[PDB]
């Protein structure tokens, strides 16, 4: 619905945003198995938003689209998504 | 002791592929993630085999890099995203390849991602692949 | 391929244009290009 | 002497996210580049101190990881650019 077009609807992502992470010298950077315990239950959640663009399926086209995430529970910051790092 | 080694092998995780023409900017690039990435089954090593096999060459280059030492990758071709293109130079792209009997070039190139736990040195190594067109010709007749 | 999409030289920047590859000699899987790769 | 060693700590400078939908192309991508790369100050650490504070492990897992050590970055969730889609990704997306 959200990739079709419509007013503005947000979608189903369910916490799949682990908000602490940690970044060794190793290979790559894992989350916090401790801060997060529960893992994607433990993690946060956003939602897409396609904002329109009229210029000017060809009036889909014409609309200019561009995915937006914004937190699942968000009040004041909603064009801001904090995220820890740990810079090892 | 200290030099035997398990011949672990590494499966680049990412492949990257791109179709660049002349010094201004790609045409076309994909990435088949993992799902368009396949390892070969064994099944699959033996159907390499018996398709060189007349080739003995083809059978050794084979025995030595096992069905888990080679992959597949399912790159999408039309599955792009739009080609922007600053008009300015698609304007002199016009202009040049319809009077301008100069020789311009693609840029095409792949670059392959590994695992990163599984080693592999440089894990984006890539090679390029320029190779010249012909003016006046109808190559760069139909591309324009 | 370049595949034009209507908005809305100029009618030209109208289409959307992106270049589309195509095996050479495709009977079934045009959409899709096997490349072998040899994980060392 | 040649075993010691200082806890220089190493902070990333910048920091790139992106979300993508199936085997296409990435819908979104975002980078926090200076200012959006908050380090915490020893007043932050402590507060990341005190909100986890019953539990033993995160007050090791943070006692481990100084301030310096432990940074964030506040991503522009909205600021992004414009999501070009081919449109045979786009309608065979709808359709599948």
């Amino acid at each position: 619905q959200l990739l079709e077009g419509r007013p503005d609807q947000s979608v189903v992502i369910p916490h799949l945003f682990p908000k602490y992470i940690r970044a060794p010298n190793g290979p790559e950077a894992n989350p916090v198995k401790q801060l997060q315990p529960d893992e994607e239950e433990d993690y946060l959640g956003v939602r897409i938003q396609l904002r329109r663009e009229q210029v000017g399926g060809t009036k889909a086209s014409d609309f200019l689209e561009w995915w937006v995430i914004e937190l699942q529970d968000c009040k004041a910051d909603c064009n801001l998504l904090p995220m820890v790092i740990f810079s090892d | 002791l200290i030099r035997s080694v398990v011949g672990v092998v590494n499966q680049p995780i990412d492949v990257t592929v791109t179709l660049k023409l002349g010094g201004y900017e790609p045409l076309f690039t994909m990435s088949a993630q993992q799902p368009s990435i396949v390892p070969f089954t064994p099944q699959a090593y033996e159907e390499l085999s018996q398709q060189f096999d007349p080739y003995p060459l083809a059978m050794q280059f084979i025995s030595q890099y096992s069905p888990e030492d080679i992959v597949t990758a399912q790159i999408e071709g039309s599955s792009g995203a739009l080609w922007r293109i600053s008009p300015p130079s698609r304007a002199q792209m016009k202009q040049e390849l319809y009077n301008g009997t100069a020789d311009i070039t693609l840029r095409f190139t792949w670059n392959f991602q590994r695992d990163l736990a599984k080693g592999g040195t440089v894990e984006y190594t890539n090679e390029k692949h320029t190779l010249e067109l012909a003016p006046n010709s109808t190559a760069r007749r139909q591309l324009a």
